[PDB]
RNA sequence: UGAGAGUUUGAUCCUGGCUCAGGACGAACGCUGGCGGCGUGCCUAAUACAUGCAAGUCGAACGCUUCUUUCCUUGGAAAGAGGAGUGGCGGACGGGUGAGUAACACGUGGGUAACCUACCCAUCAGAGGGGGAUAACACUUGGAAACAGGUGCUAAUACCGCAUAACAGUUUAUGCCGCAUGGCAUAAGAGUGAAAGGCGCUUUCGGGUGUCGCUGAUGGAUGGACCCGCGGUGCAUUAGCUAGUUGGUGAGGUAACGGCUCACCAAGGCCACGAUGCAUAGCCGACCUGAGAGGGUGAUCGGCCACACUGGGACUGAGACACGGCCCAGACUCCUACGGGAGGCAGCAGUAGGGAAUCUUCGGCAAUGGACGAAAGUCUGACCGAGCAACGCCGCGUGAGUG
RNA sequence: AACCAGAAAGCCACGGCUAACUACGUGCCAGCAGCCGCGGUAAUACGUAGGUGGCAAGCGUUGUCCGGAUUUAUUGGGCGUAAAGCGAGCGCAGGCGGUUUCUUAAGUCUGAUGUGAAAGCCCCCGGCUCAACCGGGGAGGGUCAUUGGAAACUGGGAGAC
């Protein structure tokens, strides 16, 4: 069940995520198996950068993407080029 | 304490029943194999035959996993011819 | 193939058993706080195919796979036979 | 990037011990006591624990039952809500503690022509047709209780048999290759399953069809297992230790090689480069100190390993020999009608005790991450925050001009 | 945006080592002290007072670890008289070895590849009004494994003096 999703970094109450891909038996901040782009909650608008060239070859494997990553990840494109070349071809 | 996961016991008291009367039928049917051969009287093939399916029934309605079936029948055409 | 075993280079203690030998490799290794070359010694266990071995004669060795209760290694080739 | 002083003598110079100036603390005690930000808080008895919460969930698998509603009002459809049970999945993750352990336990570099893998993606092939039960239910039996039976009826994606499926494994032959045993490709010789299921749809007899499920094989991915070189601790006023030990043959067994276990044969194996024994300690990323070589330590936080009152055992399951699972023995606590049962805070708070000494029986799933479910949702002492403590670190105050 | 200098400072030492001295009382009693050593009537060493000196919402005491300690000396000590050459000899094992030609390449040096998880130390930048803190971007740490080179020394093999 192999996973990417959120990673905190933060203080006491400001936050910073980094994405990164974890078997989902590990804790929450727990081991991983490498750290791909990150994601600041605060300072609106959303600020992200993502590597976006391991994330199509490391869902082309098979992972399931969570929630806000599926909405982060939905900004730049990542899933219509996914199903753009897998589906499309 | 127990909290819900006496759900979990009667489950596995009717597999460890089922279970143990499969293999056993498997080990009988294998047991009277090696007491045909031993003797060497006539009808060899069929108990061989059901020998052989017992085996492929106990691999894929319960488990041994896929192996032992391998090696099984592997020494049991050896022990045949 | 991607690589090969680690092979060693030795000589022969003993080999009274059948099959098997005993091979001693050698070398040196410096002192953590000082720095001479003080040297040292393994036993290891190969075992022979048909006996041919002899006693105290360089040959050398391969890794194979856990063969029997403590010994590994395999012969390859008498590097030099003595007399 | 390296600062020396006192102290033996009536006075001197050497050699030489002892004390002082530096910094750090999971520190405590004394005196004194404003605030704000960020962290930290049973090292001692792995001592015994009252109380409250820490793992459940799916009605779109399956029947059953209760209540509330316009439904032909004596009955009625449908809807909403509640309860118990078969069935699937997760309870092996997430949290806690270092008691054992001087060893492939860890760290680092390697290996598998000796290996397995539920959930998630990719590809090929299927998804034919039968059968018998049973929980709940209704009635009864024995019991202070814990709960155990009996008779009769019922369903499924629960169960069992028939058929069909080599693409798996074996052997033969041909070719190609390799670190002996061997591996790879091709053509032939013997035997194996399914939910046949659900939600809906265009849908005229019709029964074609979408989605989520079911089954066989092969790959990707994550995760687990085994073997090897190297390195990390004192004692010689601890020098011999070992019979399944060492090797071979065959058989059994394991996912998997192997004395892993048996039967037979031969007596080998390890040690002064420290075997064996005895004592102490979980191991690293790291932390303090130092000019450096080094010396000391392993609390937070990240990884691995080991343990769940003590000691044995297996079953289910892809995955434990199982942290809020079962069985047995033992110590300890409780109930009893004496016949017999119940139990394990090294989860979170708290309690009692030990101590020089270490917190509130707090609020909430809004965030992130799990588990179940198509979705809404449900659970989440993981976690997020609040409260206590000059414990550490940092910042700013207890006016100021003239006088 | 209004009111208020208003409610907001203690701790240790003062003989040398080590910055800072004077009165009164005690009288080798009482007491003090890291070490030296101070008190029998005149004590900068005891008790108080004044002043001073060092810190500051902290100051002191206790306990532990590292330095100073070249006091385990490889860097970095020695052995005539101060601790310290066995009473002397023969020898297994072990350490260290005359000169040269050729050869190997184990040690030694060097190049390339992979690896030293993340957070910590260091360097640059960014953000909380700075700091502490947080975040981004780099290097470090093996006696590490594979492979390609070098041949002065040491080792290994062949000769020669």
């Amino acid at each position: 069940a192999v996973k990417i999703r959120l990673k905190r970094m933060g203080s006491k109450k400001s936050p910073f995520y980094r994405i990164v891909v974890a078997d989902s038996r590990s804790p929450r901040d727990g081991r991983f198996i490498e750290t791909v782009g990150t994601y600041n909650p605060l300072k609106d608008p959303a600020e992200v950068v993502l590597k976006e060239d391991l994330v199509l070859d490391w869902l082309s494997k098979g992972a399931q993407p969570s929630d806000t990553v599926r909405n982060i990840l939905s900004k730049e494109g990542v899933m219509k080029k996914h199903h753009e070349a897998k589906n499309v071809k | 304490n127990i909290e819900s996961a006496i759900k979990r016991v009667r489950t596995s008291a009717n597999a460890n029943a089922k279970n143990s009367s499969q293999t056993n039928a498997m080990r009988t049917a294998i047991k009277k194999f090696e007491e045909a051969v031993a003797a060497g009287a006539d009808n060899v093939d069929a108990l061989y035959n059901e020998a052989v399916k017992a085996v492929d029934m106990a691999a894929t309605k319960g488990l041994i996993h896929k192996n032992k079936a391998n090696r099984d029948k592997i020494r049991l055409s050896k022990l045949a011819k | 193939e991607r690589n090969q075993r680690k092979v060693y280079q030795g000589r022969v203690v003993s080999d009274k058993m059948d099959k098997t030998i005993t091979v001693v490799v050698e070398t040196k290794k410096n002192h953590p706080i000082y720095g001479k070359r003080m040297k040292y010694s393994k036993k290891y266990k190969a075992h022979d195919e048909n006996n041919t071995a002899k006693v105290g004669d360089i040959v050398k060795i391969m890794e194979t796979r856990p063969l029997s209760a403590t010994k590994r290694f395999r012969l390859l080739e008498v590097v030099e036979e003595a007399v």
